[PDB]
């Protein structure tokens, strides 16, 4: 019972560190990506 | 010696089933604090690069 729940609750903890350090990624990449966004339509709608 | 032997092994099963009930339970803690945790580091991320749009 140790052992089974032990490495079953372990990989299930990596799997959220995972997914949280992604969460992180996705968030600064959202920001670069708007950014970039509102540059290109900023610089678009000036050149118009 | 046998009834002694008898005797260390059934504590060493009660104290293991201590263990294994607090680690069971433990563990399933940090489970459900890392799903939580995942979700409000979504939840800003998600805010501020909403904002961000």
């Amino acid at each position: 019972h140790r052992q089974k729940f032990s490495k079953e609750k372990k990989e299930e903890l990596e799997k959220l560190k995972n997914e949280i350090a992604e969460v992180k990624a996705e968030k600064e990449k959202k920001a670069s990506q708007l950014k970039n966004e509102l540059d290109n339509r900023l610089k678009q709608l000036e050149r118009d | 010696e046998l009834y002694q032997e008898i005797k260390k092994l059934q504590f060493d099963r009660n104290q293991e089933n201590k263990e294994y009930d607090n680690e069971q339970k433990d563990t399933n803690l940090k489970i459900q604090n890392l799903k939580e945790r995942l979700l409000y580091k979504k939840a800003r991320a998600q805010l501020k690069n909403q904002y961000k749009e």
